[PDB]
RNA sequence: UACUAAGUGGAAAAGGAUGUGAAAGUGCUAAAACAGCAAGGAUGUUGGCUUAGAAGCAGCCAUCGUUUAAAGAGUGCGUAA
RNA sequence: ACCUCGAUGUCGACUCAUCUCAUCCUCGAGCUGAAGCAGGUUCGAAGGGUUCGGCUGUUCGCCGAUUAAAGAGAUACGUG
C-alpha cells in the first residue's frame, strides 16, 4: 500500500495467487527481505524490469537544490 | 418507564417475609436476604399474583431508589426460582485451570502458583481445562468471582490469549 | 485517559457521564478515553 | 394525527365491507424475497398483499360488520391477503404460503365474508 | 451472498466464485458445456447453501447491461451519468424489458420499464 | 499590517472603553455575526489572526467583514527603567470594543461552516464571546 | 515445554500436511510430567529421572494405558 | 417559602458540562407514546467506471427507481475482493 | 521606597540540615502507530534515597568516569 500501490483487488493462478507489483527497485532492497520476515517465507517474488518510470521528488531531492 | 412496574409473583414455589429491615425470599432454590437500610422513602405491601410497591413520594432521589428496588427485587426473584450461573472461556497455549476442593488453581504466565478460593453459595464445574462454569444463587457474586478469576490476565490483540467472556470478540492489531 | 481541560463528543459513541462528581466518557474507542473534562 | 388516526380505520373498515373474502394470517419472518414472489404468483389478482398496523384492524374490523371481537387481538407480523378478482387463486397462494411455514395457525378471514372452521378453506385453497 | 459478475466461460480463474465451500472445476465443466451458448458473454453467478457445499449453484437470466451499454453506442465506460448519449425510445425500450419480463419477481411491464429506466438513467445516459 | 497612513501624535490617551457600543452596534452586511459581552482593548495582533483563522475556514465563496479596526497605538516602557523620565516610544496598535459591540460578519457561506467560523473566533479573543444573527 | 501434544502434533500433521503417517510411541503427561513413554507394539517404559536418561527398564503398563493401547 | 447535595457558604480566568430547579413556547400520546426486545429489511445492484484485480463501505459519475410498512448504492462494523 | 542606615554582618566553601511536590529513581496504574525487550504520555503517591573527582574564589557551567537514581526548589539567593 506505501510504494504506488497494487492493492485494487486479488489475482490468482487457479491455484496460487500471484499478485501484481510495479515497484521501483530502489524500495526493494528492505522490501524483500522484510517481506521474507512477515510471509514467514511462504511466498517469493520474481525479478522483472517494467519500465522506466518517474522518480519521485524524495529520489529528487539529490538532483538539485 | 420503571415505575410500579409489573412483578409476577407464585406464591407456592416462594415464600416471602417482607420486614423493614430485611426482605426474606426462600424456596427450594435456597433463600435470599436482601438488606436493605432503616429511613427508605418506599413502602412494602403484602400481595401476591403480581406484587407492586407504590411511592408514596415523588422526588429524584426516591425515583431512583424505586427504579433500583424494583429491578433488586426481578433479581432477586428470578435468583431464588432459578439460580445464575457464568461462563468464562480461557484462550491460550498452555493455559488452563481446574478444582482442587473448594479451590480454583490457575496457568497462567505467571512461573509462580496461583490458586484462588471459592465463595460461598456458588459451586465450579469443568468441562473443558480452560473453560469454566460458576453457578450460584446471586448474579451479583458470580460477576464478582467473573471479575476475581479475570484480574489475572486481560486479552491482548496481538494473540488471543487471555480470560474470555464467551461473547467478546476483541479488536485486532497486526504487528509481528 | 487523556489529561484536557476541554472535552466533547470526538468519536460518534462518546457518551458523558459523571462518576463522584468528575466528568467522564464512555465509548467503545479506546484512543477516546478521557477525563477531568 | 389521531383524528386522521380515525379516518383511515374508517376507511379501511369500508375497504374490508367491500371486499367479501379476506384472510389475515400471522407470519413468523413474512420475507419481502417470498413476498415479491408471491407478487408474481398473484400478479393482477384483485388480492393485494399488504402490510398495515394491527391496531387499526382492531377498529376496522369493529367498523366493518365481521365476526369476531377477540379473534383481532393478534400478536406480531400480520399481513393480509383481500381475496376478490380471481379470490381462488389468493386462496391457493395463501395456503401454499401455509405449507411454506412450520405451521401457521387460522388468525381471521375467510372465503366470502362467512367464517367457518379452517380445517377445509385450505382444501378449497388446493 | 458473493455475487459473481463473470463472462459465459471459463469459470477457473474467479477467485470470489469459490469462496463459500465449493469447489472449482467440479461445476465449472458442466458451467462452461451449457454456456457454450452464450461464451465471451456475460452470466451472472450466485449460490445458496445446498447442506454443505458439496455443489450448489443458480445462474441468472442476463439482465441488460451489456446491450444496456451499446444502448449509448459507447464502448467506454460511463463516469458521466447526467449525459444523455445514445438513442432509446419506448420500442427499444420495451425490447429492452422483454430480457427482464423474467428476470425481476415484481411482474408488470410498466414498473418493469421503469426499472430499466432506474438503472439506465444513471447508466450514463438519461433515458426517455 | 494594519498600520494607519499617518497620525498627528504617536502618544495619545487610548480610550475609556466602560460605555454602550457608541458604534457598529448590530451586525449590517452579514447574516450571522460576533458579538463582545463587554468591551476592552484589542490589539492588532490578534485582529490579524482571527481574520486569518475565519479566512482558512472560510469557503471560496463566503465572505467576511470587521468592523473594528486598530486605531490607537499601545506603548510599552523597556524593563530596566524606574518610574518616571519621560513617555516611551509606541510599539503596536489596539483598537477598543465596548459592551455589545459587533466585529465580524459573514455571508454566502454554509450555516455550519458559519457557527463553525464563530467558534474559531471565539476560541482566540479574551473578550467573552456571543453569538447573533442578522435581525433584518 | 508448554504448547505440545502427541495427539495435538498427529492431529496437526494430518490435517494440514496431509501426511498419513504412523505413530508407534505415547508419551505420558501433558507438557511437563513427561516421565514415561508407552510404546504400542511393545511395553510402556517408565523412565525413573529427568535429565539424566541412564538407567532404563521396561516395565508393566497400568491396564489403564494397555486397552487403547 | 424555593434551592445545595457543592460544607457551596468559606476567593477567582479561559473552556466544558446530558448536575439541577423555575419560567415562558413547544411533538407524540392509553387507538402504544418513548425506548429495548421479537421480526423482516427486498430489489435492478457488484447501477457505470477505475486500478488485469476496488463492484452497497478504497474511491469517482450517478446518489434513481419496482413490490412495498420499508428497504437507504445503504447505519455503521468486515477483506486488496 | 514601606520597617532595618543612633549598626539589619551581605559572596564562596565545610558541617548540620529541615520542609514542598510541578516525582530524578524505587512504587501503583492507564493509554499507545504498546511483536517482546526497548519505549513516550500523564493521574496518584514526598515513604525513602536522590555521588565522586579536574577546571578557574566559587554559584553557573563544561569535562571524566559512574549509580535502581547522578531532581527542581523554600528556609537573610539557610546556617560568622
Amino acid at each position: 500500500s506505501s510504494r504506488r500501490g497494487l492493492i485494487e483487488g486479488t489475482e490468482q493462478r487457479d491455484n496460487v495467487q500471484v499478485i501484481k507489483a510495479k515497484v521501483p527497485l530502489k524500495e526493494m532492497f528492505g522490501y524483500a527481505t522484510d517481506l521474507r520476515s512477515f510471509s514467514q517465507g511462504r511466498g517469493n517474488y520474481v525479478m522483472q524490469f517494467s519500465h522506466y518510470a518517474e522518480t519521485p521528488k524524495s529520489v529528487v531531492n539529490e538532483i538539485i537544490a | 418507564k420503571i415505575g410500579n412496574r409489573t412483578i409476577t409473583l407464585d406464591p407456592a414455589k416462594v415464600n416471602l417475609n417482607f420486614q423493614k429491615d430485611h426482605i426474606a425470599v426462600k424456596g427450594p432454590l435456597g433463600q435470599i436476604e436482601l438488606k436493605l437500610p432503616p429511613n427508605l422513602p418506599l413502602k412494602f405491601e403484602l400481595k401476591d399474583n403480581n406484587l407492586q410497591i407504590t411511592r408514596n413520594n415523588e422526588l429524584k432521589q426516591s425515583k431512583i431508589f424505586h427504579g433500583t428496588y424494583n429491578a433488586l427485587i426481578t433479581n432477586a426473584i428470578i435468583g431464588v426460582t432459578q439460580g445464575f450461573e457464568k461462563k468464562l472461556r480461557l484462550v491460550g497455549v498452555g493455559y488452563r485451570a481446574n478444582v482442587e476442593g473448594e479451590t480454583l488453581n490457575l496457568q497462567l504466565g505467571y512461573s509462580h502458583p496461583i490458586k484462588e478460593k471459592i465463595p460461598k453459595g456458588l459451586t465450579v464445574k469443568v468441562e473443558k481445562n480452560t473453560e469454566i462454569t460458576i453457578s450460584g444463587i446471586s448474579k451479583e457474586l458470580v460477576g464478582q468471582f467473573a471479575t476475581e478469576v479475570r484480574k489475572w490476565r486481560k486479552p491482548e490483540p496481538y494473540k488471543g490469549k487471555g480470560v474470555l467472556y464467551f461473547d467478546e470478540v476483541i479488536v485486532r492489531k497486526a504487528g509481528k | 485517559m487523556k489529561v484536557r481541560a476541554s472535552v466533547k463528543p470526538i468519536c460518534k459513541d462518546c457518551k458523558i457521564i459523571k462518576r463522584h462528581q468528575i466528568v467522564r466518557v464512555i465509548c467503545k474507542t479506546q484512543k477516546h478515553k478521557q477525563r477531568q473534562g | 394525527a389521531k383524528k386522521d388516526k380515525a379516518q383511515q380505520v374508517a376507511d379501511v373498515s369500508h375497504l374490508l365491507s367491500t371486499s367479501a373474502g379476506f384472510v389475515i394470517f400471522d407470519y413468523t419472518s413474512m420475507s419481502a424475497i417470498e413476498a415479491t414472489s408471491i407478487r408474481k404468483k398473484l400478479f393482477k389478482n384483485g388480492s393485494k398483499i399488504k402490510v398495515i398496523k394491527n391496531n387499526i384492524l382492531r377498529r376496522a374490523l369493529k367498523a366493518g360488520k365481521f365476526e369476531g371481537i377477540d379473534e383481532t387481538a393478534i400478536k406480531g407480523k400480520l399481513a393480509v391477503a383481500v381475496g376478490v378478482n380471481e379470490i381462488v387463486e389468493t386462496l391457493k397462494a395463501v395456503d401454499g404460503v401455509v405449507k411454506a411455514k412450520e405451521a401457521m395457525n387460522f388468525v381471521c378471514g375467510y372465503f366470502d365474508n362467512r367464517a367457518f372452521n379452517s380445517a377445509d378453506l385450505e382444501k378449497i385453497a388446493k | 451472498i458473493a455475487k459473481i459478475n463473470l463472462l459465459g466461460g471459463q469459470a477457473k480463474p474467479g477467485p470470489a466464485l469459490a469462496s463459500v465451500g465449493i469447489n472449482m472445476g467440479e461445476f465449472t465443466k458442466q458451467f462452461n458445456e451449457k454456456t457454450k451458448d452464450k461464451q465471451g458473454e456475460m452470466i451472472p453467478c450466485v449460490i445458496t447453501a445446498y447442506n454443505d457445499k458439496s455443489f450448489d449453484f443458480i445462474l441468472k437470466t442476463t439482465p441488460v447491461s451489456i446491450l444496456l451499454k451499446q444502448a449509448a453506442k459507447l464502448e467506454k465506460g460511463a463516469k458521466n451519468a447526467k449525459t444523455i448519449v445514445g438513442k432509446i425510445t419506448m420500442a427499444k425500450a420495451k425490447e429492452i424489458a422483454q430480457y427482464k419480463l423474467v428476470d425481476l419477481n415484481a411482474n408488470t411491464v410498466e414498473a418493469a420499464l421503469k426499472m430499466v429506466l432506474g438503472t439506465a438513467k444513471q447508466m450514463g445516459i438519461e433515458v426517455i | 499590517m494594519l498600520q494607519p497612513k499617518r497620525t498627528k501624535y504617536r502618544k495619545p490617551h487610548n480610550v475609556s472603553y466602560e460605555g454602550k457600543a457608541k458604534g457598529n452596534s448590530y451586525v449590517a452586511f452579514g447574516e450571522y455575526g460576533l458579538v463582545a459581552t463587554k468591551g476592552n482593548w484589542i490589539d492588532a495582533r490578534a485582529i490579524e489572526s482571527a481574520r486569518i483563522a475565519i479566512s482558512k475556514c472560510l469557503g471560496k465563496t463566503g465572505k467576511m467583514w470587521i468592523r473594528i479596526f486598530p486605531h490607537m497605538s499601545k506603548t510599552k516602557k523597556p524593563l530596566e527603567v524606574r518610574m518616571g523620565s519621560g513617555k516611551g516610544n509606541p510599539e503596536f496598535w489596539v483598537a477598543v470594543v465596548k459592551q455589545g459591540t459587533v466585529m465580524f460578519e459573514v455571508a454566502n457561506i454554509p450555516e455550519s461552516q458559519m457557527i463553525k467560523a464563530l467558534t474559531r473566533a471565539g476560541h482566540k479573543l479574551p473578550v467573552t464571546w456571543k453569538i447573533l444573527k442578522r435581525e433584518e | 515445554k508448554t504448547g505440545a501434544n502427541f495427539e495435538r502434533s498427529v492431529q496437526s500433521i494430518q490435517q494440514r500436511l496431509g501426511v498419513k503417517a504412523v505413530p508407534i510411541q505415547l508419551p505420558i503427561g501433558a507438557e511437563n510430567d513427561f516421565n514415561g513413554i508407552i510404546d504400542l507394539i511393545e511395553e510402556k517404559v517408565y523412565f525413573f529421572d529427568g535429565g539424566k536418561e541412564e538407567k532404563a527398564e521396561e516395565k508393566p503398563i497400568p491396564d489403564q494405558f494397555k486397552d487403547q493401547v
